[PDB]
């Protein structure tokens, strides 16, 4: 028996962050209060197919690898200076890709320019998933 | 410019 046809699905995943200038720094001292997150846009669901999101803070962090395993996949931190910050994103999925990772670039701004508001847009393809996984993909 | 000094 045979298949006359494909499918392939579309994945649309939003990272970005805010980052504001704390008042006062903290004893330790971090200048800046700032969020880092994992979205669908316009407030849909991923928890259908995204098994837990992994952010890999930087070493100079406590406790660097932070796992949200539920939406919102987000991380609230203070800090006194940005870094590159790998993600990960684990899927509802049987077979390869398992997982995929970005660089997301955690970038502060310096006081009296606004605060830092950024929206990045990721695009992913599943050719041909499992009958399961994209079932997960599509759920309403 | 508009950004902060960075970590390692």
């Amino acid at each position: 028996s045979h298949m006359a046809s494909s499918c392939a699905v579309q994945v649309k995943l939003e990272l970005g962050h805010r980052a504001q200038v704390r008042k006062k720094p903290t004893v330790e001292g971090f200048t800046h209060d700032w969020m880092v997150f994992v979205r669908g846009p316009e407030h849909s669901n991923i928890q259908h197919f995204v098994e837990k999101v992994v952010f890999h803070l930087h070493e100079s962090f406590p406790r660097p690898k932070r796992v949200c395993k539920d939406p919102p996949y987000k991380v609230e931190e203070s800090g006194y200076a940005g870094f590159i910050l790998p993600i990960e994103v684990y899927f509802k999925n049987k077979e390869e890709p398992r997982k995929v990772r970005f660089d997301y670039d955690l970038f502060l701004h310096l006081e009296g320019h606004p605060p830092v508001n950024h929206l990045r847009c990721e695009k992913l393809t599943f050719n041909n998933p499992t009958e399961d996984f994209r079932r997960k993909l599509l759920k309403a | 410019t508009k950004q902060t000094a960075r970590k390692s």
